[PDB]
């Protein structure tokens, strides 16, 4: 996030010292990079107790809601995002068969 | 009623399992 600067701004040079018949190439505000509502990623029963085909239908919910961005009450997007991979961390105690 | 796991058996489960590795040593169902 903050490391594209550089490199983005290393970029706008080399147009603007090539091109000068056109000038002040845009640029879009600091805020547009900086707020991370606009990207699209950013009372709780306890599982165990449940019967089984209530547990299917709160993960199919949990799915449903994690496929649009954003995690649920079961399973959790987690935060670290280190190089470019995405890893997700499901609720622990859970159905073995459901959990794969 | 344990029927219902073989029907997911069908597919990939976990309650029946497919073990990766060599047959009836480590391999299981």
């Amino acid at each position: 996030l903050q490391q594209s600067l550089e490199l983005k701004r290393k970029m706008l040079r080399d147009k603007q010292n090539k091109k000068n018949s056109g000038q002040h190439l845009p640029i879009f505000p600091a805020w547009v990079y900086e707020r991370p509502a606009l990207i699209g990623d950013f009372t709780a029963l306890p599982i165990g107790t449940l019967p089984l085909a209530s547990q299917e239908s709160a993960v199919v919910e949990d799915l449903l809601y994690v496929l649009v961005g954003v995690d649920g009450r079961y399973v959790s997007a987690q935060p670290l995002a280190g190089r470019q991979s995405r890893t997700f961390l499901v609720d622990p105690n859970l159905d073995l068969s459901i959990r794969e | 009623e344990l029927v219902k796991d073989v029907l997911n058996v069908l597919i990939g489960v976990v309650s029946a399992t497919f073990s990766l590795c060599q047959p009836a040593q480590a391999f299981v169902v």
